[PDB]
């Protein structure tokens, strides 16, 4: 089970940016489901329409995501699971939304 | 907790890849619009050729942190007329009891099929409500009419 660490501003990144630019584009998942590892089985992003679209404009912090949070992304259309560690950073600069460590 | 959630992810994926026609099972929405893997809203179609035919019967399935060592709790919402359904809606079924026929290998699909099966075979040794049990035991033609009436009511349209 592979693991990655991503640096971003938890108060500026939307659920949609996480889904489309980070998990799908950067990490090449085709149809990801993303879970917050809070031990409660919170599903933040679903690959089923239209289950989590209503949250697409919301900032990650609105769901308790903070420095040190762990997300689990699981591709529905590949055997491919990825643990994402969140580093909250307010100093990435104007041209950067997130950085993979 | 992690053991439970890993299993529940597998269950969700297998359900999405192949479920029986007319059935519904999806994690319920938390108030903030996230979904909750430990709390599903489900639906069960009445079996064809039986007085439940045409009805669609909704229920909730709650998983505890020691799932799959323990079974989920299942509850019809709203409560049904049926000898093995409590007034609260809770379903009385032996594969749903940890000290009886529950085994961890039992899938969500198997639970929902087992509940659908229960609908048309009441278990007279384990009644959960006074009314449907009494009528089933004493007046089987009246029982069938109440079920038909109830199936008509929960017809989706």
């Amino acid at each position: 089970k592979p693991e990655v660490t991503v640096r971003l501003n938890v108060h500026k990144v939307t659920v949609l940016t996480l889904q489309d630019k980070i998990v799908k584009e950067k990490f090449a998942m085709v149809a990801p489901d993303v879970q917050i590892e809070d031990g409660k089985g919170t599903i933040l992003i679903s690959s089923e329409e239209g289950e989590t679209e209503a949250n697409n404009h919301k900032k990650l912090s609105e769901f308790g995501i903070r420095n040190g949070s762990r997300l689990q992304a699981d591709d529905f259309l590949q055997d491919y699971t990825l643990l994402i560690n969140i580093l909250h950073s307010e100093d990435l600069g104007k041209d950067v939304e997130f950085e993979v460590v | 907790s992690g053991i439970a959630l890993s299993r529940l992810a597998q269950e969700r994926k297998a359900w999405r890849k192949d479920h029986p026609f007319g059935f519904v099972a999806v994690p319920t929405k938390n108030p903030d619009g996230t979904m909750n893997l430990m709390n599903w809203e489900c639906a069960i179609p009445g079996k064809k050729g039986t007085p439940w035919e045409g009805g669609l019967f909704k229920l909730r399935m709650l998983f505890k942190d020691d799932y799959p060592s323990s079974p989920p709790k299942c509850k019809f919402e709203p409560p049904l007329f049926h000898p093995n359904v409590y007034p609260s809606g809770t379903v009385c079924l032996s594969i749903l009891e940890e000290d009886k026929d529950w085994r961890p290998a039992i899938t969500i699909k198997q639970i929902l099929l087992g509940i659908q099966e229960l609908l048309n075979e009441p278990n007279i040794q384990d009644p959960a409500q006074a009314e449907a049990y009494t009528i089933y035991c004493q007046n089987r033609v009246e029982y069938e009419k109440r079920v038909r009436a109830q199936a008509k009511k929960f017809a989706p349209s």
